[PDB]
């Protein structure tokens, strides 16, 4: 009956954007590691095999749910440098310069990935950091074959930035061109970084040699990340944002992410419609969801931000009565122009 | 951005979404560390009312500030059915992460699609501004015609996301699915 079939397993499972990283995660599970152990191992592996997004120099979020139901969120989102300012990306005329926020050294926030993985591993994992970093270390030291995905990304997106920086070009470029499928990508410097993290712990990144290398890269090129920034960074465990949709409970990321709030807000809106009845790919279902989405994104533009800096009205935004007030505005036969949609009035729902 | 999911033999689950923001971030390696640096600062609102690379806008709440964390759309998510972890999902996509994950949840709950079916199904998206109903290839011409008659401004664009999900059966059995939009990916178990 099915055209599409899921992969099946009876014990453990890992799904990731990269075969090598997935296999790393599966091996950890097979060795006895838990989901958190495997998750951290995959995260470090991707930092090597998927330089496009896997990283040590970026940040992110982790949602953890124990076999006992305990659900929590790990915020390891980057922190803007202490020297960052409200108008730092504006040009002399007062207009934002995307070059500054996307390709200059001013575009970087203090990395949180290493901090987040250790916070999670230490409290919810069972293996030592060195054990979960080892697979990544070998991949960086011994290298791996460039596949279609990486070759394509290096040629398409990579060409726009990698060759413009000596150290980046020395690693990802070869014979004046991006590495091609079949080539071997060895990352000796990253291997050293990984080895030092495995031996000295996360402090190596935030206070050790890595931190020095980051601070210098910045200082020499007009960047802002300092050693003080790195030493002050911290990952934060936060309560997940959640909701109930037709008896199913949905858990996702809370601020500094807007994801959890809006996914729950939209589901709340949709709950007022018989979605199953309309069915997938129907104009009615698509109409209802598109309209619901408009209100959420309008709200996102006004109420969402770092909760440690601004009070996010998450209760009102995920309030079913508020969702009902939006659902009653949706005309299944006529779309409402965005020009007629503004952030909602939350007062009656707070 | 990239997302991955894990479920172990004991039923513990982890969903991780992490990123450098754009592909390869700034493309800048930090000295001799071999580590690429993110360009996450673009996730802040640089100026009230002006869109960032994903077309997202902001004001005071998401304004740049010292030590502040820029607002994200990342949505590692877990859905619970009958008191047990049921769906573990997530996806990259900047502003589209919210709608991509939303669709996985709707596809699973409302349309009863299995995890691979929900993953391979086409995706659509509307983020208020720009005012357009973004769609991937895959929707019926009859359906798009009806949407246009309803007033939607349909815009056919690039594929959205890369979901990497795991569904947990009522008997402990695991079901997983990688995304057709991403080559060289993998969902595997034992």
């Amino acid at each position: 009956e099915d055209v599409f079939h899921p992969v099946r397993a009876k014990q453990g499972m890992v799904a990731s954007v990269d075969a090598t990283a997935t296999q790393v995660g599966v091996d950890i599970l097979k060795e006895g590691g838990n989901a958190v152990d495997a998750a951290v191992a995959v995260g470090y592996a991707l930092a090597v095999t998927h330089p496009q997004a896997g990283n040590l120099g970026g940040g992110g979020f982790m949602l953890i749910r124990s076999k006992n139901g305990n659900t929590t969120a790990i915020d390891f989102r980057e922190m803007a440098p202490a020297k960052a300012t409200r108008d730092m990306f504006l040009d002399d005329q007062g207009n934002p310069d995307s070059k500054k926020s996307l390709t200059s050294h001013l575009a970087s926030g203090t990395p949180g990935t290493v901090a987040g993985f250790s916070l999670a591993l230490d409290k919810y994992g069972t293996m030592p950091l060195n054990k979960v970093v080892q697979p990544a270390f070998k991949l960086a030291r011994d290298g791996f074959i460039v596949n279609d995905a990486l070759a394509d990304d290096l040629k398409t997106y990579g060409s726009e930035v990698l060759p413009n920086h000596e150290n980046s070009k020395a690693i990802f470029w070869k014979e004046g061109e991006p590495l091609k499928k079949g080539d071997t990508l060895v990352q000796a410097n990253l291997a050293k970084s990984l080895e030092m993290i495995a031996e000295n712990g996360p402090d190596e990144f935030y206070k050790g040699t890595i931190a020095e290398q980051i601070a210098q890269e910045m200082q020499k090129n007009g960047g802002l990340i300092t050693k003080e920034d790195l030493a002050a960074y911290k990952a934060v465990e936060r309560t997940p944002i959640s909701g109930d949709y037709r008896g199913y409970q949905v858990y996702s990321m809370p601020p500094p992410s807007s994801g959890g709030i809006h996914i729950v807000q939209i589901l709340n809106i949709l709950e007022n419609f018989d979605m199953k009845k309309y069915g997938f790919g129907s104009a009615d279902a698509m109409q209802i969801m598109a309209e619901a989405e408009k209100y959420a994104y309008a709200d996102r533009s006004e109420y969402l931000g770092d909760p440690d800096f601004v009070k996010v009205p998450w209760q009102a935004l995920t309030n079913k009565a508020y969702a009902k007030s939006i659902a009653d505005q949706i005309d299944i036969n006529k779309a409402k122009p965005s020009s007629e949609i503004r952030p909602g009035k939350l007062a009656p729902y707070e | 951005t990239t997302h991955y999911s894990v479920v172990d033999k004991d039923g513990n689950a982890v969903a991780v979404t992490y990123t450098l923001n754009t592909t390869f971030g700034t493309g800048i390696v930090a000295g001799e560390s071999g580590i690429l640096l993110n360009n996450q600062m673009d996730d802040f609102s640089a100026k009230p009312g002006v869109p960032n690379v994903y077309g997202l806008v902001g004001g005071d709440a998401n304004a740049v500030g010292p030590n502040k964390r820029p607002l994200s759309s990342m949505s590692p998510t877990i859905v619970v059915k009958d008191g047990k972890t049921w769906l573990v999902t997530g996806s990259p996509g900047g502003s589209r992460i919210i709608t991509t994950v939303l669709q996985m949840v709707v596809n699973s709950i409302d349309y009863g699609l299995n995890v691979a079916e929900a993953t391979n199904a086409p995706r659509f998206h509307h983020q208020w501004l720009p005012d357009e109903l973004r769609v991937e290839k895959g929707f019926s011409p009859d359906t798009l015609k009806l949407l246009e008659a309803k007033g939607q401004k349909v815009a056919l664009k690039e594929a959205m996301g890369s979901t990497q999900s795991i569904m947990v059966g009522p008997d402990g059995e695991l079901y997983g699915a990688s995304d057709p939009r991403s080559v060289d990916d993998l969902t595997a178990g034992y």
